[PDB]
C-alpha cells in the first residue's frame, strides 16, 4: 500500500492498531483473543483505546465506539472547541486535548440522576495561565503536564486534586505505569525523570537519548 | 549452573535489595550457616532505615550502616555496630551522641 | 511426663502446674508459646500467655520472689493483650473474606497502635495494623487519622503483597474532607474532654492522664474510672463501706466517699492476695458491664453473653461456662 | 457550668452507646469479600 | 488453617482438599469462602456439613425464610442459633417470640431488656426468678 500512517494506541494489554484508510483492528491476545475491526467513518487521526471503548476523531470531532465482545455500537459523535490533539480513554471517563485545554467528560451518559458536577470539567482551572501539553489517564486519574510545570493528578472518583509537584520547566510527555502511581515524564531538554508521588521526589534517568520519543 | 560462586552473587543481589526471605532460601542452599541464623534473627524487623542498616552490615558495608542507623528509629545500633567492630574511637562519637552510659566503659576499652 | 512422651504438652504443662512443679511447668509452658507465636495462632499464644501470667503471680505468693515475679506478671499480662488484640488483625489481613465488624478491627487496631509505640513482641507486625487501621478509618470517615496511618506507613518495608494499594491510599486519601467523625473521638470519663484519636502519650487523657479502659470484645472505651483507696483503708473495709447504704494526680476515694456508692456503680476485681483490689467506678451505672471471674477482664454486658454462648467460654480464658 | 457540659457529654456518649449495641442487635453481619 | 493459605488461588485444589478431609474447621472455612463470594446456596451445604447452627440460623434469617430458622433452632439446642434468631424476630417486632427465644438460649439479660422495653411485667418475675443475682 502506497502509504499508511503508524496509528494506534495500548490499554493494559489491548492494541487497537490501524489497518488501512477505512479500518481498525482491536484485539488482546494476551488474554487470547480475536482481531475485530470498527471500520471508521473517516480517515482517523488519533485512535485512543481502553477497557471498553474505541475512539477516532480526525479534526474536530470523536467518533467514540463501545468495544464489546462481539461487535461495536456507534456510541456518540461528540465534537470539541478546538483541534482534538490526542484523547485518551481508559476506565469510563474520557479526556480530550484540544488547544492546550483538557476537558474531562463522561462517555456513556444519560442524565439518570448523575451530578452535572461530573459530567464536564475543563483542566486547566478556568482562570490559570498554563497549557497542558500532555496528558495521560490513569484507572482514576487524570495527570497532565503544563507550561510551568505543572504534574496535577486528579482523583477522578472524589473529584479533587491529590498532588501537585512543580518541575523546573514545561513537563511536555508524560507516561504513567500500569499501576497508576508512579510517572515517567520527559521535560524540554530531554530529560527524563521517574516522579512517583508518594515520597514527593523525581529520579533521574541514566543516560537518556535526546530523541526519546516513547 | 551449579556454581558456587553464582550462587553467591545471587544472594549478595538478594541482600541488596531488602528481600530478606528469598535471601534466605538462597542461603539455606548455599549452606552458610552463621547468616541463616543472623537473617532470620532480624525478619522480624519493620523499620525501613534499621533493616536497611542490618542488610547492609550483612553486606560488609560498614559505612553505609552507620549512615543509615542514624536514621532508623533505634540509632544505638551504630554504637553496637562499633563497638563490636572494635572501633572504639567511633563508638566514643557515636555513644557520646547517643549514649553517656557507654562513654566511660568504651573509654576503658580503648585505652585497654 | 507420661503425657510429655505421648506429646500431650497442654493438659502435661496442665499437670506439672497442678504437681507443683515450677521448673519443668515454666518451661514447657514457655516451649509452647514460642511455638504458638511461631505459627500464626496468636489467639493461643495469648491464652498461653494469660495462663503463665496468673501462675507466675501464684509463684509470686512467695514472699522471697514477689519483688522479681510481679514484673513478669505484669509483662505477661500486657503480651496476652496485645495478642489477644493482633489475632484479629492478623485473620483479617489473611483470610479472603472477614470476619469481624468494621468498627471491631479499627478500635483493635487503634489500641494495638497505641499501646506498642516503638517495640514488637515476636511476630507482631505493625505494617498489618497500620494497613488495617487506615483501611477501616477511611470507611467509617475518620479521615485524619488515615492520614497518619499512611504517613507512618511511609517510613515502614512494605511487603510487596501490600504495596499497590497502600502506596495508592496514600494518594487517594488526600481527596478526604479532613475531618474526624464526631461519633469516634473517645472522651475521657474523668475530666470532660475529647482526646485526639491519635493521641502520642499513648492511651491516657491530655488535661487529666486517667488511661482508658479498654473492654475485651471489640476493644472500645469504656465508661469507667480507677479510683484507688485512701491510706489507711483495706479491700475489706472498701467493700463494706460501699455495701452499706501534667503528670498524674490519681484519684484517692476516701471512707465517706465509699459510703456514698453501691455495689451497682463499682467494680471491684478482687484479685489474689499479693496484690491489692483495684477499682472502678462508673459513670453511667444505666449501661452495664460484667466482670469475667476468672481473669477479671471487662466487657459489654450483652457483648458478653453472645460471646459465651458462641464459644462455650470466656474468649480471653477459655474457663469453664 | 462545667456540671453543665460535664453531664452533657456523659449523656453523649450515652447516645453513642445505645445506638451502637443497637446496630449490633438489629442487623446481621454477612460475612463480607475482602479488597486483595 | 495453613493449607487454606497455602491453597489460595488453588480454588479447585482447595475444593478438593476441604471436601476430602472432612475436618468441621476446613469446611467452616470454606463455608466462608462460599460466602463471601456471593454464592449462599452452598453456603447452606456445608455450614449444614459443618455443624454450625448458628451461621445456618443467620442465613435463614437473611434469606427471609424464618420458620426454617425456627426448625433449626427447635430441634438441635445450639443456643447461639437461639440468640441470633431471637435477634431475628426483635427485629421483625414478634415481641412474644423474640422473648421466648432469648429465654431458649439461658441469656436472660436480654431478656429482661427487650421485657422492661416492652413492659411485660409477666416477664419480669418470669425471668427474675431464673436470673442471676
Ligand atoms: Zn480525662
Ligand atoms: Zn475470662
Amino acid at each position: 500500500l502506497t502509504k499508511l500512517p503508524i496509528l494506534g494506541d495500548a490499554c493494559s494489554t489491548r492494541i487497537a492498531y490501524l489497518t488501512s484508510l477505512l479500518e481498525v483492528t482491536v484485539a488482546n491476545p494476551v488474554e487470547g483473543e480475536l482481531p475485530i475491526t470498527v471500520s471508521v467513518d473517516v480517515e482517523p487521526n488519533f485512535v485512543a483505546v481502553g477497557l471498553y471503548h474505541l475512539a477516532v476523531g480526525m479534526n474536530n470531532r470523536a467518533w467514540f465506539y463501545v468495544l464489546g465482545e462481539n461487535a461495536v455500537k456507534k456510541l456518540k459523535d461528540m465534537e470539541y472547541l478546538g483541534t482534538v490533539a490526542s484523547i485518551c480513554l481508559h476506565s469510563d471517563y474520557a479526556a480530550a486535548l484540544f488547544e492546550g485545554k483538557v476537558q474531562l467528560h463522561l462517555i456513556e451518559s444519560e442524565i439518570l440522576d448523575a451530578q452535572e458536577e461530573r459530567e464536564t470539567r475543563l483542566f486547566p482551572a478556568v482562570d490559570d495561565k498554563c497549557r497542558i501539553l500532555c496528558h495521560a489517564l490513569t484507572s482514576d486519574f487524570l495527570i497532565y503536564g503544563t507550561d510551568t510545570g505543572v504534574v496535577q493528578y486528579f482523583y477522578i472518583e472524589d473529584w479533587q486534586f491529590v498532588n501537585d509537584y512543580r518541575h523546573p520547566v514545561s513537563v511536555k510527555k508524560i507516561f504513567p505505569d500500569p499501576n497508576g502511581t508512579r510517572l515517567v515524564f520527559i521535560d524540554e531538554k530531554s530529560d527524563g525523570f521517574v516522579y512517583c508521588p508518594v515520597n514527593d521526589a523525581t529520579y533521574e534517568i541514566p543516560d537518556f537519548s535526546p530523541t526519546i520519543k516513547g | 549452573l551449579n556454581d558456587e560462586a553464582a550462587w553467591n552473587e545471587l544472594a549478595r543481589a538478594c541482600l541488596h535489595h531488602m528481600e530478606v526471605e528469598f535471601a534466605i532460601r538462597v542461603y539455606r542452599r548455599i549452606g552458610n550457616v552463621g547468616i541463616v541464623m543472623s537473617l532470620e534473627q532480624i525478619k522480624g524487623i519493620e523499620d525501613y532505615n534499621l533493616l536497611a542498616g542490618h542488610l547492609a552490615m550483612f553486606t560488609n558495608d560498614y559505612n553505609l550502616a552507620q549512615d543509615l542507623y542514624l536514621a532508623s528509629s533505634c540509632p544505638i545500633a551504630a554504637l553496637e555496630m562499633r563497638r563490636d567492630l572494635q572501633h572504639w574511637d567511633s563508638a566514643l562519637q557515636l555513644a557520646k551522641h547517643l549514649a553517656p552510659d557507654q562513654i566511660p566503659f568504651i573509654s576503658k576499652e580503648y585505652a585497654i | 511426663q507420661w503425657l510429655a512422651e505421648n506429646d500431650r504438652f497442654e493438659e502435661a504443662q496442665k499437670a506439672f502446674h497442678k504437681a507443683g512443679r515450677q521448673r519443668e511447668a515454666v518451661q514447657v509452658l514457655e516451649q509452647l508459646t514460642n511455638n504458638a507465636v511461631a505459627e500464626s495462632r496468636f489467639n493461643d499464644a495469648a491464652y498461653y500467655y494469660w495462663m503463665l501470667s496468673m501462675q507466675c503471680l501464684d509463684i509470686a505468693q512467695d514472699p522471697a520472689q514477689k519483688d522479681t515475679m510481679l514484673g513478669k506478671f505484669y509483662h505477661f499480662q500486657r503480651l496476652a493483650e496485645l495478642y489477644h488484640g493482633y489475632h484479629a488483625i492478623h485473620r483479617h489481613t489473611e483470610d479472603p473474606f472477614s470476619v469481624h465488624r468494621p468498627e471491631t478491627l479499627f478500635n483493635i487496631s487503634r489500641f494495638l497502635l497505641h499501646s506498642l509505640p516503638k517495640d514488637t513482641p515476636s511476630g507482631i507486625s505493625k505494617v498489618k495494623i497500620l494497613f488495617t487501621l487506615a483501611k477501616q478509618s477511611k470507611a467509617l470517615g475518620a479521615y485524619r487519622l488515615a492520614r497518619h496511618a499512611y504517613d507512618k506507613l511511609r517510613g515502614l518495608y512494605i511487603p510487596a503483597r501490600f504495596q499497590k494499594s497502600i502506596e495508592l491510599g496514600t494518594l487517594t486519601i488526600r481527596a478526604k474532607p479532613f475531618h474526624d467523625s464526631e461519633e469516634l473521638v473517645p472522651l475521657c470519663y474523668r475530666c470532660s474532654t475529647n482526646n485526639p484519636l491519635l493521641n502520642n502519650l499513648g492511651n491516657v487523657c491530655i488535661n487529666c492522664r486517667q488511661p482508658f479502659i479498654f473492654s475485651a470484645s471489640s476493644y472500645d472505651v469504656l465508661h469507667l474510672v480507677e479510683f484507688y483507696l485512701e491510706e489507711g483503708i483495706t479491700d475489706e473495709e472498701a467493700i463494706s463501706l460501699i455495701d452499706l447504704e501534667s503528670e498524674f494526680v490519681p484519684v484517692v476515694v476516701s471512707r465517706l466517699v465509699l459510703r456514698s456508692m453501691s455495689r451497682r456503680d463499682v467494680l471491684i476485681k478482687r484479685w489474689p492476695p499479693p496484690l491489692r483490689w483495684q477499682y472502678f467506678r462508673s459513670l453511667l451505672p444505666d449501661a452495664s458491664i460484667t466482670m469475667c471471674p476468672s481473669c477479671f477482664q471487662m466487657f459489654h454486658s450483652e457483648d458478653y453473653e453472645l460471646l459465651v454462648l458462641q464459644h462455650g467460654c470466656c474468649p480471653y480464658c477459655r474457663r469453664c461456662k | 457550668e462545667m456540671m453543665k457540659m460535664r453531664q452533657a457529654k456523659l449523656d453523649y456518649q450515652r447516645l453513642l452507646l445505645e445506638k451502637r449495641q443497637r446496630k449490633k442487635r438489629l442487623e446481621p453481619f454477612m460475612v463480607q469479600p475482602n479488597p486483595e | 488453617f495453613e493449607v487454606p493459605r497455602m491453597l489460595s488461588e488453588d480454588l479447585p485444589s482447595l475444593e478438593l482438599y476441604v471436601n476430602k478431609m472432612k475436618d468441621k474447621t476446613l469446611w467452616r472455612w470454606w463455608a466462608q469462602y462460599l460466602e463471601s463470594q456471593g454464592e449462599m446456596d452452598a453456603a447452606l451445604h456445608y455450614y449444614e456439613l459443618a455443624r454450625d447452627h448458628f451461621s445456618l440460623v443467620r442465613i435463614h434469617c437473611f434469606q427471609g425464610n424464618v420458620q426454617k430458622a425456627a426448625q433449626i433452632a427447635n430441634e438441635t439446642g445450639n443456643l447461639a442459633a437461639s440468640y441470633h434468631l431471637a435477634r431475628q424476630y426483635e427485629s421483625q417486632e414478634e415481641v412474644g417470640q423474640a422473648v421466648h427465644f432469648y429465654t431458649r438460649a439461658q441469656a436472660f439479660k436480654n431478656a429482661i431488656r427487650l421485657c422492661k422495653e416492652n413492659g411485660l411485667d409477666d416477664q419480669l418475675m418470669n425471668l427474675a426468678l431464673l436470673s442471676s443475682p
